[PDB]
């Protein structure tokens, strides 16, 4: 929900720790364009980590 | 002078800090550094 990023070469990490993360709304709910996954299922980050 | 209550205000151990891996806070304990006289009074036994 960021207003604005960093350039490409200038790109920003965030580091999570000691959190938990609800990716059924990130994938499931479709609200975004698109997404592709790499080695893993979207559906599969919910009981794996 | 105002409200004591003892809290930590400035600190000296470490100037600067970065790279920061891992953050945490406890529950709220109670603290009093009042001088006091006579034999100790408490006990704190702690094991890491």
């Amino acid at each position: 929900n960021a207003t604005r990023f960093a350039s490409v070469y200038a790109w920003n990490r965030k580091r999570i720790s000691n959190c938990v993360a609800d990716y059924s709304v990130l994938y499931n709910s479709a609200s975004f364009s698109t997404f592709k996954c790499y080695g893993v299922s979207p559906t599969k980050l919910n009981d794996l980590c | 002078k105002n409200n004591k209550s003892w809290m930590e205000s400035e600190f000296r151990v470490y100037s600067s800090a970065n790279n920061c891996t891992f953050e945490y806070v406890s529950q709220p304990f109670l603290m009093d550094l009042e001088g006091k006289q006579g034999n100790f009074k408490n006990l704190r036994e702690f094991v890491f």
